[PDB]
């Protein structure tokens, strides 16, 4: 995250932390908690990946320095990814992690609710990114789980900002004209949550976007409430 | 060309390890890939890499 702040442990309960053990384990991806065993992240941060069986899940974390060998995790048991999914560019980057058990809702991991294509008058304009991506371009993974409060675009002004790509109806854009503040290399997968009526909306997965917080260049955000019947039909036995 | 451009990460912002040909260095050399866009020189391992850019092994 790029022109955030520190976040407190328990802030974010639904962040979780993607973390692959090949070639070695390391930080992948951000993801958000949504249901007991369900995990809503990005179809491209499993670029290469052939089996779930290299990735771990960390919930209720901080510091990446917490996680240890002895540190718990939730194995994946499926990867599941948009049928439609074919460059997070062009949209339907979204994808499910299906945990080999399920999540004890605590202080510290919780779900985070869904948007909803019946919900009223809704206007984001308390909206938070999170992750421990790259602080500038060129960076490394950091310690502990950044936040940064950014506005939602519009997705017209946010389709002359970038005149390269064809900013669809199934993405969102989050950013300051003047930028600053932005994900970056590491949150993919992250939760883009926005309050609504005091509760927690996953209105956002972290995708791309050029560069990393460059004026006139906003971070491009998986659009959820697009995708809720997909999930919901995924999420089904 | 494929063993001629330099590593571009992409638009992407995940973290996934890869390969690319440095010309200079005239061998194969680790870089994060942010899992769209960039170009032909990524490649998933170094020996892939060397063999379809390293020199005669």
């Amino acid at each position: 995250i790029v022109g955030g702040t520190a976040s407190v442990r328990g802030e974010w309960p639904w962040q979780v932390t993607l973390h692959t053990t090949s070639p070695t384990q390391r930080h992948l991806c951000g993801g958000s908690i949504i249901g007991n065993q369900w995990i809503l992240t990005a179809a491209h941060c499993f670029y290469g990946v052939e089996s779930p069986k290299i990735l771990r899940v960390y919930s209720g974390i901080l510091n990446q320095a917490e996680i240890k060998e002895d540190t718990s995790f939730f194995g994946v048991q499926e990867i599941i990814i948009h049928d439609q999914y074919k460059m997070a560019e062009s949209g339907y980057d979204i994808a499910l992690l299906k945990l080999e058990t399920t999540v004890n809702y605590a202080d510290s991991q919780r779900p985070i609710s869904l948007p909803s294509k019946g919900d009223r008058n809704v206007i984001y304009t308390d909206c938070w990114v999170t992750g421990w991506g790259y602080r500038k371009l060129r960076d490394k993974i950091q310690n502990t789980l950044q936040k940064a409060k950014i506005p939602l675009v519009t997705n017209e002004e946010c389709q002359k900002r970038y005149r390269g790509h064809k900013i669809t109806h199934k993405m969102i854009c989050a950013g300051y004209r003047e930028g600053g503040k932005d994900a970056c290399k590491g949150d993919s997968g992250g939760p883009l949550s926005c309050k609504h009526n005091e509760v927690w909306h996953l209105v956002g997965i972290t995708s791309w976007g050029e560069g990393c917080a460059q004026r006139e260049r906003p971070g491009v955000y998986t659009n959820v409430v697009e995708y809720v019947d997909w999930i919901l039909e995924k999420t089904q036995a | 060309e494929v063993c001629s451009e330099q590593a571009e990460t992409g638009p992407c912002r995940a973290m996934i390890s890869r390969w690319y040909f440095d010309v200079t260095e005239g061998k194969c050399a680790p870089f994060f890939y942010g899992g769209c866009g960039g170009n032909r020189n990524n490649f998933d391992t170094e020996e892939y890499c060397m063999a379809v850019c390293g020199s005669a092994i």
